[PDB]
């Protein structure tokens, strides 16, 4: 239970991490499109650990962390869901990431 | 597929609808028939979380099969075995379906039949 | 009839946008290239055939009737160079043609890292800014009463002076900034 | 910690571990380095948190209000008790709204540890769920964005009205 | 070092890249042949079909009169 | 300096997010709901060690 | 700029009408202003109502991004008819023939699409079986009230 | 399908910027052996959108037709979506003939050039991928619905005969 | 942001759940219904004659 | 509310003591520090407001616009100080009078107590405005604006005044505390339907209305920076404060009398998007924008539900700060460029890239975008007009499709494709009007976090 | 990509596509040399030589600056002009 | 190799907005962030507790973080 | 930064499908000056494409050979 949340969440804030790091920039990037896909491969391989739990045992979770606006009788609150959907789509969409971004990096030089 | 154009293009007073099935009694033409058995129990069927489109007459195989994939892991190819014996139990099912349909179809024929004798002497 | 330089399209010229179009919207149909060779040898007997026709009002209507025919079967889709309007790769560098007047509004932190290429641009401004006053007045002396009839700029036609409004043009942004 | 009775949960049941095959899965491995590398570090520096909070205790209370009279003993234009009473009734809905919160808290929280068998093992929480809401919307529903107690009352009173027409009518 | 742009003739080619195409090809056929020999029924047919029509009067039940 | 990413990318964030995840979202109630674990025939639970007993014997077609 | 300049009411005698095309800067003969119905034109010329992909795109523009000359009169509607709105450029077939072809195609799928749905397809097969009264409690239905017996019975 | 359309971009990609960004195909050709990388990951591609057996594109979209089969669905857009299928197997290979097959048709000046480690890395993952994805995740994923096993002999080759038709 | 992120207990929004969850263990452990159709007691309000 | 007044009134006393040419940055550092101690009214209870003396007193309602007026102010100062460097001493000195007094009337309007004293306060924001639009302005029309400004709003509230005084005569009393507890319903007559109409034409008016709307055009586009700024943000939400205060005294009568109003805002909404989507000014777009938007909060009071009320506040607040900001990036392009044409100066994300991105990200706050509050509110007040009738939302939604056919278009044609040729005085971005982009965002930005501030005062 | 052209290049190119055109024989033909009179070309044979050099270079040259171009040395210099060389 | 020269505008101005932006943000966010930690982990939260008989707590004794209280 | 080119005299149109073009041309009546300009494609490296059924069966001969390898090796091992 401490594994599955905790990688996934460590996924998101991963691939949120370069974004707070372009933000904060002083001189000129070096090699920021390397460190965007090597940011993109570790979360892709992190993603794929709860993918392998999720075949093994079929385990669902929902995370409701951050209770945002409670207004009268609705509640809404950070909710992310875990299910064979996002555990089958993630994977494949960093894996299309990060082979788009190589082939950006090979396509896109001069600009 | 030649049932369509037999129903549309012919007549749709013999040939049966997917609509209502059974119109003829169970006990009409069959002596003492035999009702079918099942082997999985309600509350294994309901701890093993299974889906309600999957509850079929013959989920024990599902659920052997879905307790030896789990327990097989990583080896994901290791016993296509119980894979196959449901697939051979849900082809019987749709042979027995199948069977249903021709009784049907041979039903309504012979009520036609019936019918078609009756204006014949009248 | 719109033209930088003239005020109407001749006749020679609208027989040769004609047949310029034809053999393009012709190399569209056909993919391949014998059989676009082939189909534009056609087309050049088909226009050779008629090239000596003295009648002026039979040469309108031939390239009347030319005109409909071309219309009639031209490719839905023609085929238009990257560069062309129209095509896929059109004012696409626009974006990264900056004028060269924001090298006026630079740094001077910034401005000391390119030394000489500033001096070279300081060289540039006062050249021109030198010799604005006698292109100006090489204009004034040139146009006729009421105005220039075309477009065409003079030359330069003395020595050590430059053409008229030269700076402009000369100083455009490249194709592949 | 929490409440176990207000937030009820079934008890839990973990089948064991009864591997088939000899390929050793990378879960129990990965585990391993999660509790080596990751749980012993966070474990130790809430420790050493906890520590440093035992030194310095300090307690903070739940506030308790007092039961004041309602808007039925009130009198007419008489400012001085239907300001009470509006106040408490305005605090009476902040809590009946976060009952009906919790009881959807606990809807969805069954909805979502039953499975795909959630349509049998959470009638009992359904059943509570109607209940309340049928409750809600009788008591505060269709009051208006200018809610107050005289409204409520008018609409109770409403209310009562017609359940007595309509048992006088089958009768 | 890199490969020197030609006027109008065939492009020089790259050993490497010819050899990764004929390795991945060949894999790709490999795959497909070693699929259809081991499975072989996900093309073909799963199961038999009987034909309906087959079926004797006498299992379905049917009143002889 | 061969490891930095693998460090400050990976194991700083799984070490806050676990702490933030165990101490203060699993600390209020109802946060993180699991599914349950399938139960399946010849299992043995381990909360209580008690046994479910296998199925009825198979009525075999083949 | 000067008040002599700017547009003014609709022009009725041939000396205010040359004195507003000299004023549009073009020639009196090609200076048709809006007609007076009461609209609130003016003396603004009407031009010949085109887009702005009409016009020569090999030109020396002024503005080559939307394709318009320094001090010619624009379109009293040069917001709609620029390069990233409304088009008018000849299409190789007509209007009237596209509209009849895409009109009929799209009824006469709408109308097999119906047709289909009147008369659907499918296989020589009974009703799917399922136990327990057709899973009578698995369907949420009540312990309490018992379920009317549903046999289904071996083929 | 995300697979496959990813990589087949990426294979145009590819084919576009060695040919001065040119993105007609009646200016191409000849690029069987100019670009021999390019060419088998694009046929690998237009194979597995096509239906070739046991690629990707197998493991989902005859499942799909034969779903959509034997059902009671409407038969107009069955007929539809047969006519469909062959008309995508009908522009794969309009796309891998005018494309890749036949005689140069680009100038004369060829800077044709594929050997940067990104693009070969990148293209051999998805190559990968769209080999052996599809088997993979449909021996992974547990199911869900019952499968359709049962059908008549012409209504299984029936996506095969049309694709080849 | 500090000031408004650490506001104390704005609109008592937090109180007001913490009551609640005192008051369902209340009328959950006594067996009474969670909430009733009555805002006010009926026993203490008249009803004009009708 | 003594605390926030004597400040205020103190700043005059800085701002005509202070030496040559330091007025500018002691009023912003003084009227900052009146914005920080502005923080101190978020002391609100879930059920009773927070009433100060027998004068003042402040709910959850009035304390989001008091937190935003006082926060303009110094952003205020900041914009209005560049065109005015030519300007005389004195002139200087009226103008920052002008602008404290008309700061000093807003504050002491949210926070009255009696709906006499409000109104009063209502009125004495018009003249330091129409002082400013008719003295600081550019054009020649601000006389023009000088007058469709003050005689619609006059002749909306001069017949509300009679209807105040009428209650006066009445109930005794027009205190609000009072009048809570002391309401009755009105019954339907034509005396009850004309005052109705007189208790809210100046609110409709103040808006504005479509159809009354003919004003804010002109008010707008002629009126310097920090009368765009005071017109745009605040003082189209008197009219909405004096709804929410109003509508509690005109019901049940307002169930069949909201019918026609709700009608003209309906269709005014698509009507004044569909003049964005052809206008040729940018300061016209932007007003016509806040017609709209402003029309949006008229459909929310009037349909008078919880998620309404919350939703027209956060509207409210989202609304003023994205088109003071909006307005802020019209000024900076009017002062180098020295024009209001929209397709004169294009392509400026070539020249001015920071500047693109503040413009980007005004656009993006505009078509709100989520989860910023300009959604919150929009999508509230969606839900809470569903609710009151299910066909609604097609009003809603294609409105919504032409928001954001305009916002992108002001992008556009002020950032993208290629730049003119003729225009050679494109300065870079000074840090003065960067540091004003960012006071204007950062804000707004910030407030989705925690939004649960500016959702009135039945959250 | 896109090397860079001279003007070197650019001449042999367009003399290339020259000397490969059978109405011209190579043996006569110079850089300077005029279409209509040292070579007694055609119209028709000027536009089919203007889109040979269209295909050779792969960019569009209009019908207005095709018109002026009857000699090898004004190609060279317009397609010098209009794809910047020698910088 | 035939370096040219890039042509653009002067972003000096826009990276001195930025960085000062970001210096006046950080000078007084390190100090705030470093306090609120030291509070969190050294004063830390209240608890949780019954009122006493004979006892009446403070208007401020109602609220957890220190920072709330204060 | 130097490109040399080729020889112009070898650009013949000989073996390409041009000649059928001439011998058309030239049984109707006229000429096609521009053979030559496109004999380039038709000759040297870019002559003898491929078919389609071959583009298909690239690699194939390969793949054949490792199956029936790893069929003749798992029947080995499965003895
Ligand atoms: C890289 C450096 C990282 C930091 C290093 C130093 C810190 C190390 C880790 C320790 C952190 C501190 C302890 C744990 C956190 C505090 C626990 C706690 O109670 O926190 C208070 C709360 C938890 O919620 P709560 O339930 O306590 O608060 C509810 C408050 N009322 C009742 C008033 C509504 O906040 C957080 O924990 C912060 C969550 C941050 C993540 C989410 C960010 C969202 C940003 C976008 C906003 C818009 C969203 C829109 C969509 C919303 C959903 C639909
Ligand atoms: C109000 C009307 C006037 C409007 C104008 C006002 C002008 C003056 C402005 C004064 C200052 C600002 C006041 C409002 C402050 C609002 C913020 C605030 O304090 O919120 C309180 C909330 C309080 O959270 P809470 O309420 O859940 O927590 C419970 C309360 N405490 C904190 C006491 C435990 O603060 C936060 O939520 C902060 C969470 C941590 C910081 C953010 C972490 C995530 C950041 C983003 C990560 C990456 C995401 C993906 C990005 C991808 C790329 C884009
Ligand atoms: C998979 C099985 C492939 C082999 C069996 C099908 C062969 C086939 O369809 O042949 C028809 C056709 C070639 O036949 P034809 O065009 O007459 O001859 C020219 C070159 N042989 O076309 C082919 O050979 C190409 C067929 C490719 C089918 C791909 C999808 C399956
Ligand atoms: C029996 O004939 C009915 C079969 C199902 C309905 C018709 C399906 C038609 C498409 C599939 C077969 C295509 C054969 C080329």
């Amino acid at each position: 239970m401490n594994l599955f949340s905790s990688l996934t969440l460590v996924t998101l804030i991963l691939l949120t991490m370069p974004i707070a790091a372009i933000n904060f920039n002083t001189h000129k990037f070096t090699n920021y499109p390397l460190y965007v896909k090597t940011t993109i491969s570790c979360a892709f391989i992190t993603s794929m650990i709860p993918t392998m739990m999720f075949i093994h045992t079929g385990q669902e979770m929902i995370i409701s962390n951050w209770h945002w606006l409670t207004i009268q009788t609705l509640k809404l609150s950070l909710s992310f869901k875990m299910d064979f959907f996002s555990m089958m789509f993630v994977p494949v969409a960093l894996f299309v990431t990060w082979s788009i971004m190589e082939f950006s990096m090979w396509y896109m030089h001069s600009d | 597929g030649a049932h369509l154009a037999r129903r549309y293009l012919g007549d749709a007073s013999v040939e049966p609808e997917p609509l209502r099935m059974p119109t003829f009694p169970p006990d009409y033409g069959f002596p003492e028939r035999k009702e079918r058995e099942m082997v999985a129990t309600q509350q294994e069927m309901n701890d093993a979380q299974l889906v309600l489109q999957q509850r079929d007459y013959c989920a024990h195989y599902l659920i052997r099969f879905l307790k030896c994939k789990r327990d097989s892991f990583p080896n994901f190819l290791a016993c296509k075995h119980e894979q196959h014996d449901w697939d051979y139990c849900e082809h019987l099912d749709y042979v027995k379906r199948m069977k249903e349909f021709e009784r049907e179809r041979r039903l309504l024929q012979r009520k036609k039949r019936r019918e078609q004798r009756e204006a014949d002497m009248a | 009839a719109f033209l930088p330089s003239a005020a109407y399209l001749t006749h020679q010229q609208k027989v040769l946008q004609l047949y310029k179009r034809a053999l393009r919207h012709l190399e569209s149909r056909c993919v391949h290239r014998d059989k676009y060779r082939y189909f534009a040898c056609l087309l050049r007997a088909r226009f050779d055939e008629h090239k000596n026709e003295k009648d002026m009002v039979k040469a309108t209507q031939l390239l009347r009737e030319a005109e409909k025919e071309f219309w009639h079967g031209q490719h839905p889709q023609p085929y238009i160079f990257p560069e062309s309007p129209g095509g896929t790769s059109y004012e696409r560098y626009e974006c990264y043609k900056v004028p060269e007047w924001c090298l006026d509004d630079w740094h001077p932190s910034e401005k000391a890292m390119y030394p000489d290429y500033f001096a070279k641009r300081e060289q540039w401004k006062k050249l021109r800014r030198e010799s604005w006053e006698r292109e100006v007045k090489q204009l004034q002396e040139e146009t006729p009463v009421g105005g220039p009839r075309t477009e065409a700029l003079p030359p330069a036609r003395k020595q050590g002076d430059l053409p008229p409004l030269w700076w402009h043009i000369v100083t455009r942004p490249r194709e592949r900034p | 910690s929490w409440d176990k009775d207000v937030y009820p949960e079934p008890p839990r049941r973990t089948p064991a571990p009864s591997p088939q095959t000899s390929l050793p899965n990378p879960i129990t491995y990965l585990t391993k380095a999660f509790d080596l590398l990751v749980d012993r570090p966070v474990t130790l520096v809430r420790e050493f948190i906890e520590r440093q909070h035992a030194k310095n205790k300090y307690y903070y209370y739940h506030r308790e209000f007092r039961r004041v009279p309602d808007i039925t003993e009130c009198h007419e234009k008489d400012v001085l008790c239907m300001f009470e009473a509006e106040m408490q009734w305005k605090r009476d809905y902040k809590v009946d709204q976060e009952i009906v919160n919790i009881i959807q808290e606990r809807l969805k929280a069954c909805q979502q540890r039953e499975g795909e068998s959630h349509r049998q093992n959470c009638a009992k929480e359904l059943q509570q769920f109607t209940q309340v809401v049928k409750a809600y919307q009788d008591r505060y529903h269709d009051l208006g964005a200018h809610y107050s107690a005289r409204k409520c009352l008018a609409k109770q009173k409403q209310r009562m009205l017609a359940e007595r027409k309509a048992t006088k009518e089958a009768a | 070092a890199h490969i020197e742009p030609r006027y109008r003739q065939f492009p020089q080619l790259t050993r490497s890249q010819v050899i990764q195409a004929e390795f991945f090809s060949a894999t790709m056929w490999f795959w497909i042949l070693w699929r259809f020999w081991h499975d072989s029924d996900a093309v073909l047919g799963h199961f038999p079909y009987p034909d309906p029509s087959q079926w004797t009067d006498e299992e379905l039940g049917i009143p002889p009169d | 300096r061969h490891s930095i990413f693998a460090f400050t990318h990976v194991l700083i964030p799984v070490w806050i997010i676990h702490y933030y995840l165990k101490y203060h979202v699993t600390t209020k109630p109802y946060t993180i709901v699991e599914k349950k674990p399938r139960i399946f025939p010849g299992d043995t639970i381990l909360e209580t060690g008690e046994v479910i007993p296998p199925m009825k014997e198979f009525p075999d077609q083949h | 700029i000067t008040k002599d300049m700017l547009p003014g009411p609709y022009p009725k005698t041939p000396e205010e009408r040359a004195a507003a095309a000299k004023k549009y800067n073009m020639r009196v003969e090609d200076y048709e202003p809006y007609p007076d119905d009461g609209m609130g034109y003016g003396d603004y010329p009407k031009l010949p109502d085109r887009s702005q992909q009409e016009r020569d795109p090999w030109y020396d523009w002024d503005h080559p991004d939307l394709r318009l000359n320094w001090g010619e009169p624009m379109h009293w509607d040069l917001d709609m008819y620029i390069r990233n709105r409304v088009d008018t450029s000849p299409t190789p077939v007509n209007w009237n023939l596209m509209c009849k072809h895409l009109f009929g195609f799209v009824a006469f799928m709408l109308f097999m699409f119906w047709v289909g749905e009147t008369y659907p397809t499918y296989q020589p097969v009974g009703p799917k079986q399922y136990p327990y009264n057709n899973l009578y409690l698995e369907r949420g239905g009540d312990p309490n009230k018992e379920p009317e017996p549903v046999v289904h019975y071996e083929i | 399908h995300a697979f496959f359309k990813a990589m087949l971009f990426m294979c145009s990609g590819s084919i576009i910027h060695s040919l001065n960004d040119e993105q007609d195909i009646r200016k191409m050709g000849g690029l069987f052996k100019a670009m021999p990388f390019t060419t088998t990951a694009l046929i690998i591609g237009s194979l597995a959108l096509t239906g070739m057996p046991f690629l990707t594109g197998f493991y989902s979209k005859d499942l799909i037709i034969e779903s959509a089969n034997t059902s009671y669905t409407n038969a107009w857009a069955l007929l539809m979506t047969l006519v469909a299928t062959s008309f995508t197997a009908i522009y794969s290979t309009r796309i891998i003939f005018f494309a890749l097959l036949g005689q140069p048709r680009f100038p004369t000046l060829i800077n044709i050039n594929e050997n940067n480690p990104f693009l070969i890395n990148s293209i051999k993952r998805l190559l990968i991928g769209s080999l052996f994805a599809g088997f993979i995740i449909s021996n992974n994923i547990p199911p869900m619905t019952i499968p359709q096993m049962t059908m008549p002999h012409y209504l299984k080759m029936t996506a095969l005969t049309v694709t080849i038709l | 942001s500090t000031f408004v992120a650490y506001l104390p207990d704005y609109r008592m929004q937090e109180w007001a759940r913490r009551e609640a969850e005192r008051l369902v263990k209340y009328r959950e452990a006594h067996g009474l219904p969670l909430m009733e159709s009555n805002c006010f007691d009926p026993s203490k309000i008249q009803l004009p004659e009708d | 509310m003594l605390k926030y007044i004597i400040p205020t009134m103190m700043l005059m006393p800085l701002t005509w003591l202070s030496k040559n040419s330091m007025i500018w940055i002691n009023t912003t550092l003084h009227s900052l520090l009146i914005s920080l101690t502005s923080l101190l009214l978020l002391n609100q209870f879930g059920d009773n407001s927070l009433n100060f003396s027998l004068t003042f007193f402040s709910d959850s309602l009035s304390t989001p616009l008091l937190i935003l007026t006082m926060w303009l102010l110094p952003l205020m100062l900041m914009a209005s100080q560049h065109h005015l460097s030519k300007e005389n001493l004195a002139r200087k000195k009226l103008f920052i009078s002008m602008l404290i007094l008309l700061q000093l009337f807003l504050i002491m309007t949210f926070t009255a107590t009696e709906l006499i004293f409000f109104y009063i306060m209502f009125e004495a924001t018009l003249v330091p405005t129409l002082i400013i639009i008719t003295r600081w302005g550019n054009q020649t029309e601000r006389l023009n604006a000088g007058l469709y400004f003050l005689f619609y709003t006059l002749a909306g509230s001069l017949p509300l005044l009679v209807a105040l005084i009428y209650i006066q005569n009445t109930m005794g009393s027009l205190n609000f505390l009072i009048l809570q507890y002391w309401v009755q319903p009105m019954p339907n007559s034509w005396s009850n339907t004309f005052m109705w109409l007189a208790c809210m034409m100046a609110f409709m008016v103040k808006m504005p209305l479509y159809g009354l709307h003919l004003w804010l055009p002109k008010a707008h586009v002629e009126a310097p920076i920090a009368g765009s700024m005071v017109l745009a943000a605040i003082l189209l939400k008197l009219g909405g404060y004096g709804m929410m205060r109003i509508t509690l005294l005109l019901n049940p009568i307002t169930d069949f009398m909201a019918y026609p109003f709700i009608m003209l805002s309906l269709w005014g909404m698509i009507m004044t998007s569909s003049i964005c989507l052809r206008q040729t000014d940018l300061k016209s777009l932007i007003a016509y924008s806040s017609v709209s938007h402003m029309a949006l909060v008229i459909v929310a009071i009037l349909i008078q539900t919880p998620w309404s009320y919350m939703g027209a506040t956060a509207l409210m607040i989202a609304h003023g700060l994205t088109s003071s900001m909006l307005f802020c990036l019209a000024n900076s392009n009017y002062e180098r460029v020295h024009s209001r044409t929209m397709i004169l100066a294009r392509g400026l994300q070539t020249l001015l890239p920071l500047m693109a991105a503040w413009w980007l990200l005004a656009s993006l706050t505009n078509l709100a975008l989520p989860p910023s509050i300009n959604l919150i509110g929009e999508l509230f007040v969606v839900m809470s007009t569903f609710s009151w009738s299910n066909i609604t939302i097609i009003l809603m939604g294609l409105n919504m499709v032409i928001t954001a056919l305009y916002s992108l278009y002001m992008l556009i044609t002020t950032q993208r494709g290629k730049h003119t040729h003729h225009i050679n005085n494109i300065l870079p971005s000074f840090t003065r009007e960067n540091a004003l982009m960012s006071l204007h965002m950062l804000p707004l930005l910030l407030l989705s976090l925690n939004p649960k501030i500016i959702l009135g005062p039945l959250y | 990509d896109a090397p860079p052209l001279t003007l070197e290049g650019i001449k042999d190119r367009v003399l290339y596509v020259l000397k490969l055109y059978d109405k011209i024989d190579p043996e006569k033909l110079s850089v300077n040399s005029h279409f209509m009179k040292d070579l007694g070309l055609d119209s028709l044979d000027q536009v089919e030589i203007i889109m040979a050099m269209e295909d050779e270079f792969g960019f569009e040259i209009p019908d207005i600056d095709a018109e002026k171009l009857m000699c090898p040395q004004e190609i060279v210099d317009y397609i010098a002009d209009k794809k910047d060389v020698y910088e | 190799g035939k370096r040219l020269f890039i042509i653009k505008p002067s972003g000096f101005y826009d990276k001195r907005f930025l960085k000062l932006l970001r210096f006046y943000i950080l000078l007084t966010g390190i100090p705030v962030v470093i306090g609120i930690t030291l509070i969190n982990v050294f004063i830390g939260e209240a608890e949780l507790a019954e009122i006493p008989e004979g006892y009446v707590p403070e208007h401020w004794e109602y609220f957890k973080h220190p920072i709330s209280r204060w | 930064s130097k490109m040399e080119l080729p020889d112009y005299k070898q650009w013949k149109i000989e073996g390409t499908p041009l000649e059928t073009v001439q011998e058309k041309l030239a049984a109707r009546g006229l000429r096609d000056p521009w053979g030559r300009n496109e004999a380039w494609r038709y000759m040297g490296g870019f002559a003898n494409n491929v078919s389609f059924v071959g583009a298909l069966l690239k690699g194939f001969k390969w793949g054949f050979a490792a199956f029936v390898v790893a069929v003749g090796a798992e029947y080995y091992l499965e003895s």
